[PDB]
C-alpha cells in the first residue's frame, strides 16, 4: 500500500513517482487527500495550494492554479498544474492590489464572457490571499 | 457546471486566466522567468 | 573551365560552407536549450497520457468524426521531418477514409499545410504559422486546444502525429490518440472511476487536449533542432569536400594557363 | 384527581416532542461537518447557515416544551 | 370529569408530531449546507428553497399544534 | 362518558402520524437543494420531481389527518 | 362501554404507524431527485426503480391503515 | 371486559413498529437507485443487495406485527 | 383484572422499539449499496462492515422486543 | 390512586424523547467519519464540530430525561 | 394493582426509546462503509470513531432501557 506521486508543472517538475503518505488537493467539486489507496478519480483543479506529506513527517505546500488530477486503481497518482509556484514565490502586498483591482473591474459588466473573466481573476486572487495570509 | 461554463468559456480558458494571475503575483525576481516562458506566438491562418 | 568560372564557383562555395557551419552551430545552439526544457515536458505529458494508457479507452468503431493533428515547423532545411509526418499523416488519412470516416486534417506549422496542399485540399480544418521561431511554450498549446474546441468540428476519435526525439541522430514519427467525452463516458474501464460526473469529464478532457498538444509540440521542436544540425553538418561537409577537388582544379588552370602564357610569349619572341 | 392524572400523563406524551429537535439538530451539525470537509475555506458562511438551522430546528422542540409545562399548569 | 383528562392526553399525544416537522427542518439545513459547500455560487437559489422547505415543513407541526389545541380548547 | 374520552384520546393518537410527512418533506426539499447545486441546469426537472415527491409524502399526513377527524367525528 | 372506547383508541394509536410510510417515501424521491441529477442520461431506469420503492413503502403503511380499519370495525 | 379492551389499544401499540420499517424499505430503496445512477453496469448485483437488505430490514420489522396478532388472539 | 390487561398494553408499547432498528437496518443496507457501487473493487470489507452494523441494529431492534415478550410473559 | 399512577405513564412515556437525540448522535457521527475520509488532513477541527454536536445534541436527551424524572419526584 | 398496571405502562413505553439508538447505530455503520469505500487507508482512524460513535449512541438507548427497568422494579 504506497502511493506513486507525480506531480509537475509544464516547466518544471516536483515529484516523480515518488513515495508520498497524503496529498491534500483543491478539485472544482470539493478539496480532498488522496492517500495510499484512494479510490480512482479524475478531477480538475481550482486555484489553491496542495499539500504534500513524504514518508517522513515533512510538509511542502505548492500554490496550484489550474490542471488536473488522477487517482488511479494502481494508487498512482497524477497531479499536472499548470502553474505550480512554492509559496515563498509569492508577493502578498502585490496579490492584495491585484485582488482589489479585480473587485474594483467587478463593476464594470462589460459581458457575460468579460464578466466571468474577471470574476475568475478575482476567485484565484482570492485563494491566492487566504493561501499567503 | 460553473459560473464560467455559463458565460460560455472552457477549462482552457479558466486555467490560462488563473496561470495569469498566480504569474501576475510573484517576486520581482521570479517574474522575469515566469513570463518569458508562458508567451504565447502561435498565429491563425483562416481556413 | 576558365580561371574565371573556377573563381567565382570556389568563391560561391566558400560562402556556402561558411553560412551552413554558422547555422549548424546556431542550431545545435537552439537544440541544447530545447533538450534541456524537454525533460519536464516528457514527465508532464507522461502524466497527461498515463490515464488513458491504464484506463484502457477504445472509441467504439461506429463513430464517423475523425481528427488528424500534425505537428511540424516553418523552417525548412530540417530534413525529412515535415516530409515524415506528411507521409504519415495522409497514410492515415487515406486510411480512415476507406472505412468511410469523415477526416479533418489540422496543421501546426507552414510546411504541412503546404506539403499537403495540393491532395487532402479542402479537409483542412486550420492550420498555425509562427512555428519553430522560438519555443512552444504552453500557451501555444492552450490557443492550438481552444481554436480546436471552439471550430464547428466535434471530433469523436483524434489522433496526433509528431516526432518522437529518441537522440541526437535518430527520432521516429509517432502517433498519439486522443479521444472526445462522448466516447470517454460510455467506456467500460471507466466504470472504476469515482466521482466523475458529464461535466467535469469535458474540463478534464479539455485539459488533457490541451496537454498532449503541448507535449508533442516539445518533442517536435527538439526533433526537428537536432535535424537541421544534422542536416547542416552534412551540407557543410559536402561543402568543404566539393571545395578539396576544386581548389585543385583551381590550382591546375591557373599553371596551365601560365605556362601557355610563357608558352606563346617565347613563340612570338622567336619568331621576333 | 383524574385531571390531575391528565396532568402528567399528557405532560410527559408532549414531551415526546423534544425526539424532534434531538435529531434535526444533528443532522444541521452532522451536514456541516461534511460540508466544512468539502471546502474549508467557507467555514464563516457554514457555521452561519448551521446556526440559523440550530436556531430554527430546536425552536420546535421548545414548542413541545412550552406545550408540556402550558398542560402541567393549565 | 374523565373528558377534561382525555382532552389533556389527546393534546399531549397530537403535539408529538412536531418532532417529525424538527427533524424534517434539520435534515433542510443540513441539505442547504451541504449543497451550498458544492456549489457557492448559488447561495441565493439554494436559500430559497430552503425556505420553501422550512416553511413547508414546519406547516405539518403547525397541523399538528392547532389539531391539540382544538382537542383542547375547542 | 368513557367513549368520548377514548375518541379524543384515539384521535390525539392517530394525528402523531404527521410525523412521517413532516420529516420526508425534509428529505424531499433536502434532496432537491443537494442536487439542484450539484447540477444547476436541470432546476425544472428537479423541482418536477421534488413536487411529486412532496404530492406523493404528503397523501400520508393528510390521510393520518383525516382518520383522525374520522374518528372524532364518527 | 370500554369496548368501543378501547377500539377508538387502539385504531388511532395504530394507524400512526404510516408515519414510517411517509418518511420512506420522502427518502425515495430525495434518492430519485439526487440520482438524477447526478447521471441525467438514466432517467427513465432510474424513475423505474423509485416507483419500484414507492410500491414496497407504500405496501407497509397500506397495510398498517388495513389493521386500523380492521380492528376499528372488528 | 377490561382484558379484551386492552388487548385493543395494545394491538394499535403494538402495529406501530412497520413505520420504522417502511422508513427503512425507503432508504434501502434510495440507496439503490442512487448506487445504480453512481454505476449503472452493476445493475443487477446492487439489486442483489437491495433485496436482502429490505427483506432483513423488513423481516426483523415484520416481528412487530407477530407480537401485535399473538396481543390479539393468543393473549 | 388491570394487571392482566397493562401487560398486554406495556407489550404492544415497548415493541414499537423496533421502528429504530427497522430504520437502521435499511440504513446500513443502503450505506453498503452506494459503497459497493462506488468502490466495487473491495467489496468483501464494505460486506464485512455492513453486517457488523446489522448486528448492532437488530441487537437494540430487539431488546425492546425482548422487554415487550418479558413484561407480556413475565 | 390514579395520581401515581398517571405519574408513572407520564415518566414512562417521556424518556422516549431521548430516542430523538440518539439518532442524532448517530448522525452526527456517521458525518464526522464521512468528512474525515473526504479530508483526514483536518481531523482535529472536524472532530472539535463533531463534539459540539453531540454535546448540544446530547442536551436534548439530558433535558427529556430531567423532565421524566421532575415528574417522578416533583 | 392500579400501580403495577402503571409500572408496566410505563416501563412499556420508556422501552421505546432505543429506537433512536437503532437508528443512530445504523447511520454510523452505513458512513464507516460510505468513507471507508472512499479512503481504505483510514481503516483503523475511520474504525475507531465508528466505534466510539456506536458506544456513545448506544449510551442513550442505554439509559431509556434502564429507566424502563428501573420503573419496572423500583
Amino acid at each position: 500500500g504506497q502511493m506513486s506521486f507525480t506531480f509537475a508543472s509544464p516547466t518544471q517538475v516536483f515529484f516523480n513517482s515518488a513515495n508520498v503518505r497524503q496529498v491534500d488537493v483543491p478539485t472544482q467539486t470539493g478539496a480532498f487527500g488522496i492517500l495510499a489507496a484512494h479510490v480512482p478519480t479524475l478531477q480538475v483543479l481550482r486555484p489553491g495550494l496542495v499539500v504534500v506529506h513524504a514518508e517522513d513527517g515533512t510538509t511542502s505546500k505548492y500554490f496550484v492554479s489550474s490542471g488536473s488530477v488522477t487517482v488511479n486503481a494502481d494508487s498512482s497518482v497524477q497531479l499536472l498544474a499548470e502553474e505550480a509556484v512554492t509559496l515563498d514565490m509569492l508577493d502578498l502586498g502585490a496579490a492584495k492590489a491585484n485582488l482589489e483591482k479585480a473587485q474594483s473591474e467587478l463593476l464594470g459588466a462589460a459581458d457575460e464572457a468579460t464578466r466571468a473573466e474577471i470574476q475568475i481573476r478575482i476567485e484565484a486572487n482570492e485563494a491566492l490571499v487566504k493561501a499567503l495570509e | 457546471v460553473a459560473y464560467w461554463r455559463q458565460a460560455g468559456l472552457s477549462y482552457i480558458r479558466y486555467s490560462q486566466i488563473c496561470a495569469k494571475a498566480v504569474r501576475d503575483a510573484l517576486k520581482t525576481e521570479f517574474k522575469a522567468n515566469a513570463m518569458k516562458t508562458s508567451g504565447s506566438t502561435i498565429k491563425i491562418v483562416k481556413v | 573551365a576558365t580561371l574565371k568560372d573556377i573563381t567565382r564557383r570556389l568563391k560561391s562555395i566558400k560562402n556556402i560552407q561558411k553560412i551552413t557551419k554558422s547555422m549548424k552551430m546556431v542550431a545545435a545552439a537552439k537544440y541544447a536549450r530545447a533538450e534541456r526544457e524537454l525533460k519536464p515536458a516528457r514527465v508532464y505529458g507522461v502524466g497527461s497520457l498515463a490515464l488513458y494508457e491504464k484506463a484502457d479507452i477504445k472509441t467504439p468503431e461506429d463513430k464517423k468524426k475523425h481528427l488528424i493533428i500534425g505537428v511540424s515547423s516553418d523552417r525548412g532545411l530540417c530534413g525529412a521531418i515535415h516530409s515524415s509526418v506528411a507521409k504519415q499523416m495522409k497514410s492515415e488519412a487515406a486510411n480512415l477514409a476507406a472505412a468511410g470516416k469523415e477526416v479533418k486534417i489540422i496543421g501546426v506549422g507552414d510546411k504541412i499545410r503546404s506539403i499537403l496542399h495540393r491532395t487532402h485540399s479542402d479537409q483542412f480544418l486550420v492550420t498555425f504559422k509562427e512555428v519553430g521561431r522560438r519555443p512552444p511554450t504552453f500557451g501555444d498549446a492552450s490557443v492550438i486546444a481552444l481554436e480546436l474546441l471552439n471550430s464547428g468540428y466535434e471530433f469523436d476519435e483524434g489522433s496526433i502525429i509528431f516526432n518522437r526525439f529518441r537522440s541526437v541522430i535518430s527520432y521516429k514519427t509517432e502517433e498519439k490518440p486522443i479521444f472526445s467525452l462522448d466516447t470517454i463516458s460510455s467506456a467500460e474501464s471507466m466504470s472504476i472511476y469515482d466521482d466523475i460526473d458529464a461535466d467535469v469529464l469535458r474540463n478534464y478532457q479539455e485539459y488533457s487536449l490541451a496537454n498532449i498538444i503541448y507535449y508533442s509540440l516539445k518533442e517536435s521542436t527538439t526533433s526537428e533542432q537536432s535535424a537541421r544540425m544534422t542536416a547542416m553538418d552534412n551540407a557543410s561537409k559536402n561543402a568543404s569536400e566539393m571545395i578539396d577537388k576544386l581548389t585543385l582544379t583551381f590550382n591546375r588552370t591557373r599553371q596551365a594557363v601560365i605556362t601557355k602564357e610563357l608558352i606563346e610569349i617565347i613563340s612570338g619572341a622567336a619568331a621576333l | 384527581d383524574i385531571d390531575t392524572a391528565a396532568k402528567f400523563i399528557g405532560a410527559g406524551a408532549a414531551t415526546v416532542g423534544v425526539a424532534g429537535s434531538g435529531a434535526g439538530i444533528g443532522t444541521v451539525f452532522g451536514s456541516l461537518i461534511i460540508g466544512y470537509a468539502r471546502n474549508p475555506s467557507l467555514k464563516q458562511q457554514l457555521f452561519s447557515y448551521a446556526i440559523l438551522g440550530f436556531a430554527l430546528s430546536e425552536a420546535m422542540g421548545l414548542f413541545c416544551l412550552m406545550v408540556a409545562f402550558l398542560i402541567l399548569f393549565a
